[PDB]
């Protein structure tokens, strides 16, 4: 498994054309989440293809 | 019911709310395929077996 491409999965809303973002924080949980930690819906926002 | 004996069941014409699990439990697995668990709720199914 070549673990070196990721990509978004998960995010708040659509974007524009040619917009591009870097941004790798802790997904929402609805309620105040579970910053860099795992839970309920604590899905971090990158996954790699391997 | 036991591992070999699952207990299927259907459950349709019903206005299925997916918001009540999250008052269960600490949820230790919860992960969806083929549709994110935030957008549930207001996508729409033929026949929901559980």
């Amino acid at each position: 498994g070549n673990y070196n491409y990721r990509y978004r999965l998960f995010r708040k809303s659509n974007l524009k054309p040619f917009e591009r973002d870097i941004s790798t924080e802790i997904y929402q949980a609805g309620n105040k989440p579970c910053n860099g930690v795992a839970g309920v819906n604590c899905y971090f926002p990158l996954q790699s293809y391997g | 019911a036991s591992v070999y004996a699952w207990n299927r069941k259907r459950i349709s014409n019903c206005v299925a709310d997916y918001s009540v699990l999250y008052n269960f439990a600490p949820f230790f697995a919860f992960k969806c395929y083929g549709v994110s668990p935030t957008k549930l709720n207001d996508l729409c199914f033929t026949n929901v077996y559980a």
